[PDB]
């Protein structure tokens, strides 16, 4: 159910075939810190939750945005 | 950060009744169409509550609806009442009758009439302030257009006879204009009872929003006027412009909370007026009321504290809001019922209005007597005449 | 008979008024309740029961909304409050 | 209302009145009651020609009653000579009058003046 | 049911929750009256008041001392035509304004008219704009007053104001502009433009309304015979109450137009040349009216050819616009020459600061499908494509 | 108001048949132009009838009512239509009032063609 | 800070998304991004100062006029399904 | 203190402090009708800064009754 692939997909501007788990949203998906704040937040609407900075600021791949839905 | 004074100046404005605010509100929000939008909802529902509003405002002086156009005040309203009716008959009638304790709007209206050509007559008033019926008898001519009387006093508050008037108007074919700016919503006005044929109304006078008021014309006998605003052919053609949607809206809201808690504010009004002024002389002596105590609407309290200067007992009050009767002349109201010269600036006008609690009037009696007593003992007119001497002692020069 | 939906209204009435910053709104809202509750106490028709009743939700809603702004907006406090 | 002006008002210096029957002190009583300002300010003046005490009271504005506490705190302990000298624009400096409350200060000198009229003309021979 | 958007900013524009924000506490707790000069209620009013007029000023280039306040700009337009031409009266009696003015200002220059005066209509050519060899040709030697305003509330047309301010000044005429349509949305510079009277009205730059203002020059003087009598307020020029909670409101609009002008145009601009670019890739016989070189895009005017203005709106039950149909039809499209069959096949679209492109793109699709479908009815676009000239057949 | 874009019978008939009637009444300066076209049967009945009108909606439901009663009506019947019967049908004001009579005009200007075309 | 910055933002569109009124909510929400995105690349420390400080107030002003947008709604235009 | 609840009510209903006896109830013996107690309930809550629930503010009816609520 890692429809982040989507979220990420339309957030970023960025084609699935890209998503690679292992990708960083900086380094990777060439995102700046605005589009990174905008994209916790869109995540929040998908998927209703509520992430502190204490561990949103942690999410910085995609592996970690699906690990820390799939928990909390 | 500082405490704030009490208010004490109804006369001059008041405050938004929250009801009022609520009603308008959402004309602020979602609903910002134009009344004049005919071909959109935003329009209808904007013309809808303008509508409606103008039957608010009918309901309370008892007239039509198609009666009430929308105006930014009764300073507006006063203009278009006097210089519309005096510039339509113009060809053949050129004289008004109206009295010398009316609001500046009124008597500058007049002021530039005569500066066109007209010839107007300032009712004298009697020492208690109201006008004398047979003056006005006697005053009226076969070319007067136009009799003007406001219906309570802005600065004494005293209540015209507006029914006799109305009578002598009606039965010498004139018509009559009122300034009801200090009255709507405070004592009751039927335009049929009392023979009105326009009716000037001031939206924040009455808890409603500032920068909107109306002017009754009546229908019924057609009464004609000329419009002042000119433009698209707003509010009947009397009135162009673009009709400020939540400010009508308001007045309306202040006008049915005006009509339904009418009766118990005069009560309860009634009950703080007797309280402060009969507080206030049981301790101080030398202290009289301007305007007669019968013919009086007790929210406006005008006071002559004997031998006190008016600014110096005003500003000994920094924790109230009150006013003395206004530029730099004194007050014309207050040399038209004859007050002394000496007592003119020593008069101040409490306001108890709608939101007006015990504890205020109570407070301000405390202050009002500590600081007028102070002040008489800095008086040396106090002295004077405490110690015999006549204020006939022409021991006075500049 | 209607004394409970009465009797809790009036409880919210004065509760939600006593939210009130301004000094004036405040102790005008709780006075008018209070007078106006006291005054319609020995009304038998239930319809016209039903019409006050149905008039005081709705200045239940205008008290609450006004509160509300009140405090977004508010301001000092007058010299008689200490 | 400047600072000073509140200071003066409802803090004034020598509220009060002496004896009008001394020969040793002056009365002057300026202005008018229909025109809003009345002062009456009374010194007294020593054997060397000092002035040893002074009081005052006036009906009219904060402004008018500052002006003349003011006056009287001035006027103390100098000779007749050196009180002449006072000039209301002084007075009016060291209170900050606006143009408007620019008379008080007017009232205030001609107060002064004309008490020591009064003392002078006291004094003279039979 | 859900409401439909809104495309009609010429005739009124929402509050921006900011000049909301800068209002309410004047309708709260700062209810006092700016008039009362004896305690705080008059002093902070007073304070909001002074507050909102520097605003005012520092949007067009003014100073404080020449803004007055009014209930709106149709009371400014009256004070300014009026106001001048009254007082002005023993030596000049010609006024010169044009036929696109709003009406406010035609119905003024009317009523002059029978008070003695002589007003002269310069027409417009057909991009909407005037001719200034025209303008100068109609100065007379009795000439007090030249009415033009900055843009048109019809058309969005921009007129050559500073040139008439040259043409006005050098040949000693005092000129009013009624710039209530340009206010916040193109720069206005009173003394680079040597404008002598402007009128501004609060609701058509997210103000509230029932209030206005009136730019009056001070520098060169400009003497102007008061209208409303009264106690003096507004230095004597505009007695009553000054409604405090409305002209703070106005002041806050004021400067939130001069910090948001720029990106406004921006967007507005994009959405104004989307609209109109696909629009007519889509529907034949669409005539943009008004000089699209000299033009404020956020008022575009659209005659449909073919199809009657009220169906077309009517058809739009999900968009509120607005027309010059028929009980007149637009005396604006007249004045420019349209075709009299086309004057009843024209609508205005109004871009504004909140405009969405999803709305207009929604307007867009629903415009294209009704005046298709109304075409399909309407008997002349039979005519036409039926190869008969509708220049040629007998009518009535 | 329910007629327009809920119309009855709009469109055209075939103008050369010496038994249908067309009947284009108003113009285009004026605001409103209704053109309205009919079908005769042999025993002197409207048998079918279409409208294609330019102006305000108010128009365009007087045509669309219009035709809708023309339908089977003899051709006695149609002189009778009077405009009036549309107002009161449609409860349209004073202002829009007009379209009834532009409406009316249409009718008897079909029937021209009509008793002309015969 | 760069960190009162980004929280800033975060603050200012998580609360904007709240607005009742189509309008109000879509202008809020772009006007904060284009607004951040320009100033991007300021290094003058009190013009960024200056900028923060703006939009502090402005969050004060998102913030009650959200809540009274809340307390008098309406319903929704054609445009949101 | 604490039962400083005989001035609250003393004072509500306006009766002397002799009369507020903790066995005495609001309506029979200190006259009071359900506005007055409404009012009282919340006096309550506003003294001691608490918040009784509907639920148990019903059974406060005499004096022990709100004493032994707020202990
Ligand atoms: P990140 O990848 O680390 O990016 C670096 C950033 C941009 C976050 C930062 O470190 C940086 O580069 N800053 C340079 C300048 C700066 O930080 N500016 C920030 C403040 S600019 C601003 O936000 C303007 C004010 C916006 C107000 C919005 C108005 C909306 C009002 C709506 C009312 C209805
Ligand atoms: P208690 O003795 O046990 O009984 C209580 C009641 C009143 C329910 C009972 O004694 C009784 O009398 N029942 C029959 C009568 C009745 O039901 N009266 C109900 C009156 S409802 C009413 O008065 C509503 C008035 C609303 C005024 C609100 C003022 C708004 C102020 C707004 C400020 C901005
Ligand atoms: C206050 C007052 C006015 C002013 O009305 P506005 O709406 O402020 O113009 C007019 N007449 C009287 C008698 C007033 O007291
Ligand atoms: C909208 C408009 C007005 C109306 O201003 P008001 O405050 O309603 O009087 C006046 N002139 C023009 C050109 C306008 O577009």
């Amino acid at each position: 159910e890692e429809r982040v692939k989507k979220i990420i997909g339309e957030q970023l501007g960025v084609k699935q075939e890209e998503v690679t788990n292992n990708a960083s949203f900086v380094e990777d998906l060439g995102a700046d810190s605005l589009d990174t704040v905008e994209l916790v937040m869109a995540l929040e609407e998908e998927f209703d939750t509520e992430i502190p900075d204490e561990e949103a600021e942690k999410i910085t791949t995609v592996q970690a945005a699906i690990d820390y839905i799939n928990g909390h | 950060s500082s405490l704030r004074p009490l208010y004490m100046d109804v006369q001059a404005t008041t405050p938004l009744d929250p009801r009022v605010l609520d009603a308008m509100l959402p004309y602020l929000i979602n609903y910002y169409g134009n009344p004049h939008s005919r071909t959109h909802a935003y329009g209808w529902e904007s013309e809808a509550a303008m509508e409606r509003a103008r039957q608010q405002v009918a309901s309370l002086i008892g007239a039509d609806p198609r009666e009430i156009i929308f105006t930014s005040g009764a300073t507006e309203s006063n203009n278009i009442a006097i210089k519309g009716v005096a510039r339509f008959y113009r060809s053949r009638k050129k004289h008004l009758i109206t009295t010398q304790t009316e609001h500046k709007c009124v008597l500058d209206s007049c002021r530039s009439l005569e500066a066109e050509g007209f010839q107007v007559t300032y009712l004298p008033v009697q020492k208690s302030g109201i006008i004398d019926l047979k003056e006005l008898e006697a005053a009226i001519q076969p070319d007067t257009s136009l009799v003007s009387v406001m219906t309570v006093n802005n600065e004494i508050g005293v209540k015209q006879p507006i029914a006799e008037i109305g009578r002598i108007c009606s039965s010498r074919k004139v018509y009559f204009h009122t300034d009801a700016a200090q009255a709507v919503g405070k004592i009751p006005l039927d335009v049929n009872d009392m023979k009105i044929d326009l009716m000037s109304i001031s939206g924040h006078k009455i808890y409603g929003p500032k920068g909107v008021g109306a002017i009754y014309i009546r229908r019924r006998p057609r009464v004609r006027v000329e419009a002042l605003q000119s433009g698209g052919g707003q509010e009947r053609g009397m009135r162009s412009g673009t009709v400020p949607t939540p400010l009508v809206v308001g007045l309306g809201a202040a006008c049915e909370v005006a009509q339904q808690e009418m009766e118990y504010d005069h009560k309860r009004i009634s009950k703080l007026s007797e309280r402060l002024i009969q507080n206030i002389m049981k301790s101080l002596p030398d202290v009289v009321m301007n305007g007669d105590p019968k013919h009086h609407y007790p929210g406006c309290i005008n006071l002559s504290f004997a031998y006190v200067e008016g600014e110096s007992l005003l500003m000994a009050l920094k924790d109230v809001a009150l006013s003395s009767g206004s530029s730099l002349e004194p007050s014309y109201v207050l040399r038209a019922i004859g007050t002394d010269e000496d007592l003119a600036h020593s008069s101040i006008r409490f306001g108890i209005g709608r939101f007006t609690t015990e504890e205020e009037v109570d407070y301000t009696v405390e202050k009002c007597i500590q600081h007028v007593k102070r002040l008489r003992e800095m008086s040396p007119l106090w002295e004077m005449v405490q110690d015999g001497i006549d204020l006939k002692s022409i021991k006075w020069t500049q | 008979s209607s004394r409970a939906q009465v009797l809790a209204l009036y409880r919210a009435m004065l509760r939600e008024s006593k939210r009130f910053s301004a000094y004036n709104y405040r102790t005008y809202a709780v006075r008018r309740i209070r007078d106006a509750f006291r005054e319609n106490k020995n009304v038998k028709d239930p319809v016209e029961i039903q019409t006050l009743v149905n008039k005081a939700k709705r200045d239940l809603g205008v008290i609450r909304r006004q509160v509300h702004i009140g405090q977004l907006y508010s301001t000092d406090k007058l010299i008689i409050e200490n | 209302l400047s600072t000073q002006v509140v200071d003066h008002y409802e803090n004034p210096r020598n509220v009060g009145s002496l004896d009008k029957t001394s020969k040793n002190v002056g009365t002057g009583l300026v202005g008018a009651p229909a025109c809003g300002d009345v002062m009456k300010l009374q010194i007294q003046v020593d054997e060397k020609g000092k002035i040893v005490d002074a009081r005052f009271k006036t009906f009219g504005c904060g402004s008018a009653i500052a002006s003349s506490s003011l006056a009287t705190e001035w006027v103390k302990g100098k000779t007749v000579e050196e009180a002449l000298t006072i000039k209301n624009t002084d007075i009016a400096k060291e209170l900050c009058l606006p143009p408007v409350k620019l008379h008080c200060s007017i009232l205030a000198e001609d107060a002064i003046k004309a008490a020591l009229a009064d003392y002078k003309l006291k004094q003279e021979p039979k």
